[PDB]
């Protein structure tokens, strides 16, 4: 019964990891999209990087 | 190539004009038409079928008001073109609208026929040297010193919250209702 129980918490704690790594280790070292929700205009961050250096000063 | 740029903050209540780098806007005036409802039968009367701005404010009773523009709108172009009109006027600014280019500051989740017609009007009736168009939140936040901030902007036509980050506006998370002011 100890076997038991110890080793349905290991196996149900790496299920658990699988959902968490997703929404938080996977997810950390790369987003799925900056904090912002939109996906990166390319044409407009060529003239905004320009802008928001002077503006965001 | 310019000598100073004309900022115009096109408010629902109230047109803000001013040079950039003043501290204040010099001239603000009312944002509606007044036109004399009575019949002028006497010589050496008031001139004009057209008032605007403290000229209205002064002989209001004579004039019946139309605004132009309702929640950041303009329904009447004609109207709206002759303030415009009025903004380069011997009463505010005084200037060429040719010689100095033009800020204006739209609402935010306007129809983009809007700031096309907007446009047209300043390149082919003014012939400005150049045009740019700003939301009213990034601006307001550039005042206030602060790149990250929610702006809860209760307006005279609309009321609008955009969540800006470093500068730059949520669009999805931006919330407009049309109870305002007026
Ligand atoms: N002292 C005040 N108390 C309450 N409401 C005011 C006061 N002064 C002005 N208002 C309201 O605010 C409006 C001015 O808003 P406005 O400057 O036109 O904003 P925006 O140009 O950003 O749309 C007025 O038309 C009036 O309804």
């Amino acid at each position: 019964k100890i076997i038991e129980n110890a080793e349905n918490e290991y196996q149900t704690a790496i299920s658990e990891n699988y959902q968490t790594m997703s929404d938080t280790t996977f997810k950390a070292l790369r987003r799925q999209l900056p904090v912002t929700r939109t996906k990166i205009d390319w044409n407009k961050i060529l003239s905004y990087k320009i802008g928001k250096e002077m503006q965001n000063a | 190539i310019a000598n100073q740029p004309v900022v115009i903050d096109n408010g629902s209540g109230v047109i803000k004009a001013g040079f950039a780098g003043d501290q204040i806007p010099k001239y603000c005036f009312p944002n509606y038409v007044g036109r004399p409802k009575h019949v002028r039968v006497m010589a050496g009367a008031l001139e004009g079928d057209i008032f605007i701005g403290p000229k209205a404010e002064e002989h209001r009773g004579l004039l019946s008001i139309r605004y132009p523009m309702e929640h950041g709108i303009v329904k009447d172009w004609n109207d709206m073109e002759r303030i415009w009109q009025y903004v380069y006027s011997k009463d505010q600014l005084q200037t060429f609208s040719e010689e100095h280019p033009v800020l204006l500051t739209e609402a935010p989740l306007n129809p983009r026929k809007n700031r096309e017609r907007a446009a047209e009007v300043f390149f082919e009736t003014f012939n400005v040297p150049a045009l740019f168009i700003s939301m009213q939140a990034v601006l307001s936040l550039y005042a206030t010193g602060r790149t990250t901030g929610v702006v809860l902007d209760s307006g005279d036509g609309v009321t609008h919250a955009v969540p800006i980050y470093e500068g730059f506006a949520m669009p999805h998370s931006i919330m407009r209702i049309d109870i305002a002011g007026r």
